[PDB]
RNA sequence: GGGGAGUACGGUCGCAAGAUUAAAACUCAAAUGAAUUGACGGGGGCCCGCACAAGCGGUGGAGCAUGUGGUUUAAUUCGAUGCAACGCGAAGAACCUUACCUACUCUUGACAUCCAGAGAACUUUUCAGAGAUGAAUUGGUGCCUUCGGGAACUCUGAGACAGGUGCUGCAUGGCUGUCGUCAGCUCGUGUUGUGAAAUGUUGGGUUAAGUCCCGCAACGAGCGCAACCCUUAUCCUUGUUUGCCAGCGAGUAAUGUCGGGAACUCCAGGGAGACUGCCGGUGAUAAACCGGAGGAAGGUGGGGAUGACGUCAAGUCAUCAUGGCCCUUACGAGUAGGGCUACACACGUGCUACAAUGGCGCAUACAGAGGGCGGCCAACUUGCGAAAGUGAGCGAAUCCCAAAAAGUGCGUCGUAGUCCGGAUUGGAGUCUGCAACUCGACUCCAUGAAGUCGGAAUCGCUAGUAAUCGUGGAUCAGAAUGCCACGG
């Protein structure tokens, strides 16, 4: 990837630890059924302010090793491409090629 | 086209770099953390003759083995701290002696990049490895020098092989390196393989 | 299996895991005293 | 020397056609002989592949989905282009992603090292703004002690530097497609030839196979073939829970329910088995071939993995890496809204149809494989339903996803635009998410388009195959007619 699409995602992840408590929380009143319809409006107003990069939605998964945002497995964390080259040095224990 | 040599046999007659389990969640931490290991210690040990970090998970700790030419060179207590700091786990390092480093795949295409980043003839440095390891007592050899080769404007691949080297046969003990002679004329690939005898008896 | 394109050509990977019970680095034990 | 040219002019000869004698200017750096290796031939011989034939089901036609082109657009990012691009990179574009566009913003910078100085970090809470940011607002101000110190983080300043999914895949590495899992591709030594080279590797049989056997100026060897690996067929041995339930007794509305069992299914570790080994025939007593016995399995048992040397300056500088080039108050950086989803249309790949071997309602049966913690979600209640309450269990042979569907049984439709088909649209919702207008899926209600088996042409398939039927998975907040996989 180029550095700052790198960079963004970085600050993204710091702003979803950062707010996770205060995000969940809110949605937590924009929902409870027995909760005041006004009381509600005041929980969906403060979730329009806080950094819309606090959702944690807006994170691409993206590759550990590169920062490919295609083509990743979680599992691993690592794009295909990378997946791959670990497995076939012999630096992802236990996977090896399949046949059956 | 061909498959690498260390993937196939995996499991069949080559172990595996990193031995430890992990359940889904810290799979992929510990991969990164492997990862950052290996990237720091490459990058410190560049005139130790490194061949091979062998990354065990003990528990809540990390043990590496750096297999080296150079045991003396290895310091270590601030391997073991940098290690540590990493992993951020109490970390471990050990070191193995590659006893005969001109039959380590990983080193003699090591050897081959160095020699081509000082202007070394390729066919030289090539030729040179076959034969010393051909002495040392392999059954057999392939070097594969792939670029810019001499800095001529049209990329070749030239490669020598000397003895057997049966990648199709699966309990054959080859060992694989791919090395990059980084250079004026752009980056220079050595593949080489070395075999040293097929294992019966399975891995 | 390709940098780019080439989506017929592709690698299976897998990874077993073994799981042995016992009821008196690479081993992930589990006492569970009932 | 090759062209000019056996030509011009002159002479001679001829009825003529023309013959004969025979230049030059100019021009080219060759023209040429023989032989060698390839490639090619609408040359020959001999062989193989779902190559054709034989079949079976498709595409082409319809509506949708999806990709591409074209066109449009402010932008519809970039790449992939015969085979071997076109449900491809993308294993999942509302925002993010995002590379594009418009607008607002910043230039030692979003990101990095260095240096100096200041501030712990952080925490509220607030105004402005689309937001980025900027200015105000409180709490906290710890570590490590040389104690002007360690760190570390925050901020600002300095210039070195940073940054670039900018260009070059025709400078590269790495990776990949392709011939094709085709049976080839070569070397050493010896021999032959002035030599390029040849021989080996050809020839007689044979084989899936340069497989093997004989011949033979070749003798050996290497990479390929095969084997070694995974899986699947059958058996044994070890063990027995979270799986099992034969024989066991006791229950429940039923339950392997539960005592108990270790038998069996199964699970998983270790072994056994298939070798043309055996018999008969055939052939050169060769290789091998045809057939038979035993056997779960027969001649490579089935499937997978495994891709020789190379070919296509094949693909990829946008995964990454990298030579060079280029940009550095911008080709770097932040944000907001658009866009990639546009559509006169063309094509590629799909899905669903056109109906009775069917639809429809009801009754009832038999799977495999896989996934699951900010996850999978039982039960209950509510709702026509999506779901919502709400509440267990389960990091899993335990709990959950979870229902198999084709099938079978009995009705109904009565063969038509229908009790076929499902598009489209109106309306009412649920859910995910800060946010579903552009541009999500899902539900309900209604609406019920095309289509009545599809031209030329063309694709896949030789067996648990095709066809058909559901089922799971990755990616993933949400979004699968694609893809990977599983059984009937």
């Amino acid at each position: 990837a180029k550095n700052s699409m790198k960079a963004r995602e970085a600050k993204r992840a710091k702003l979803v630890a950062k707010f996770a408590e205060k995000r969940s929380a809110l949605k937590a009143i924009i929902s409870d059924v027995n909760a005041s319809e006004e009381d509600r409006w005041n929980a969906v107003l403060k979730l329009q302010s806080l950094p819309r990069d606090s959702s944690a939605s807006r994170q691409r998964n993206r590759c550990n090793q590169t920062g490919r945002p295609h083509g990743y497995l979680r599992k691993f964390g690592l794009s295909r491409i990378k997946v791959r080259e670990a497995c076939m040095k012999g630096e992802i224990p236990g996977l090896r090629k399949a046949s059956w | 086209q061909k498959v690498h040599p260390n993937g196939i046999r995996l499991g069949i007659v080559k172990p595996w770099n990193a031995t430890w389990f992990a359940n889904t969640k810290d799979f992929a931490d510990n991969l990164d953390g492997d990862f950052k290991v290996r990237q720091f210690l490459t990058g410190e040990l560049k005139k130790a003759s490194l061949s091979r970090i062998v990354i065990e998970r003990p528990a809540k700790s990390i043990r590496v083995t750096i297999h080296t030419a150079r045991p003396g060179v290895v310091d270590v207590e601030k391997l073991r701290a940098a290690v540590a700091k990493i992993a951020g786990v109490p970390a471990q390092i050990n070191i193995a002696e590659v006893r005969k480093p001109e039959l380590d795949a990983q080193l003699v295409g090591d050897s081959i990049a160095s020699q081509l980043e000082r202007r070394v003839m390729f066919r030289r440095a090539m030729k040179r490895a076959v034969q010393n390891a051909m002495r040392l007592g392999a059954k057999g050899i392939k070097v594969e020098v792939s670029g810019r080769l001499g800095g001529a404007e049209i990329a070749r691949s030239e490669w020598y092989r000397e003895g057997r080297v049966p990648l199709h046969t699966l309990r054959a003990d080859i060992d694989y390196a791919t090395s990059s002679a980084h250079t004026q004329y752009g980056v220079i690939g050595i593949k080489t393989w070395i075999f040293k005898g097929e294992i019966l008896g399975g891995m | 299996i390709s940098p780019h394109v080439n989506k017929k050509a592709r690698d299976q990977y897998e990874i077993r895991t073994h799981k042995r019970l016992i009821d008196i680095a690479g081993v992930d034990v589990q006492i569970s005293l009932g």
